[PDB]
């Protein structure tokens, strides 16, 4: 749930 | 380019980035990952090369995003390297490198590589 | 990091870059390739993630250089992604992507990949 | 996988590769770039990991092609690393590295990076 | 090359690989990660381009290792792309891509990139 | 006109 | 403790 | 003689 992925 | 670059771009996963291309090669803006909340907006800064050729070649550029803001610190940074192609269907085709801060023993596995294509639609 | 980053760094090929790490994650400076002439100095801009962990992990960062200045336009841009490690022997270990502007048919071969390690010595 | 992998695959640029996935992880076949002539067929060899997980995960694999055959010697080699995903629309999603033999001074620019997606259609 | 390639190579992290370069571009051998036990030996297969130039250029090659053997299945594969340079201090300079099998949602982070230099010593 | 591209 | 690293 | 290399 790294910020570069979806969502988050 | 420049003018053509300034604006909102969307990639295939749902991220959005808004950028301003300044007269002397600067790129400044924000990258937002999802939801539609301030919490997924991160600062981006980069450069583009402001006198690209006239044989229909793309405009080379790159930018960096450090994944830290007021709601999250993911101890990592991503750089996107690619080129802008304008016209009817303008796009920015990129390849990226995401590095996370690691201990020296885990440094060998600290960087991921991928690609993204951004459009105005 | 931050303070530790600010300064001059040299890589293994003879390039030098001077950078200032600002309080809120900004990296600004110049990259010089060789000779020791204004002509090989290019602007660099990037970001670093300003609250790195406390387990001895590196500080994630990245920067971009567009290869255009007043003496040269190489229609390309390079982004370096890596981490800063301080101490006796501080270094910035990176992997880079260099993209040149191409025509759409040559886009498949527009990006080179490599690595560089920078030291203060 | 294995059975699902064996067969002909096409990428987005017009290349085709035919491969046989053997019981113990081997991949053997030929890669053809274009025209439809023996001259663009090159040997490929690789491996895949023959006991992939059962959470719908892809099958990790990789192969290499040296660009030399009886009509051409391009003094280079390409390796593709990625995963096979089966089903209605099976595909092999890859990232590749192409290295050309260079002199030591040009070694820093000897490797290109890209990506390719192969389908059965 | 060929003859010069055949033999044992060590990288900077402690891994070893033994390879045989066959007359028509084939590379076959085993890669061992550590300890000195059969359990860390994995099959490797690749190719090299058997008629390299005569301006002191390196010999382009590549190989793949699927991380599955009788003691371990790491559901991943690594491909190394680079060139062999002979002489007093022969070395194989490479860049590698390691892909793990993932679910489709995690595919964007399925590949790591790095580099390795192998020597005979 | 590297063999990995189109055509050749 | 991926097999490509040290040790294992 | 790309600016990222030596010299130039």
């Amino acid at each position: 749930c790294h910020p570069q992925g979806p969502p988050c | 380019a420049e003018a053509g670059i300034t604006g909102t771009w969307y990639n295939q996963l749902g991220s959005t980035f808004i950028v301003t291309a300044g007269a002397d090669g600067a790129l400044t803006g924000t990258y937002e990952s999802a939801v539609g909340n301030a919490e997924s907006r991160y600062v981006l800064t980069g450069r583009y090369d402001s006198a690209p050729a006239t044989d229909g070649s793309g405009t080379a550029l790159g930018w960096t995003v450090a994944w830290k803001n007021n709601y999250r610190n993911a101890h990592s940074a991503t750089t996107w390297s690619g080129q802008y192609v304008g016209g009817a269907e303008a796009r920015i085709n990129t390849q990226w490198l995401l590095t996370s801060g690691t201990t020296e023993a885990n440094a060998w596995k600290s960087t991921l590589v991928g690609h993204d294509t951004f459009t105005k639609v």
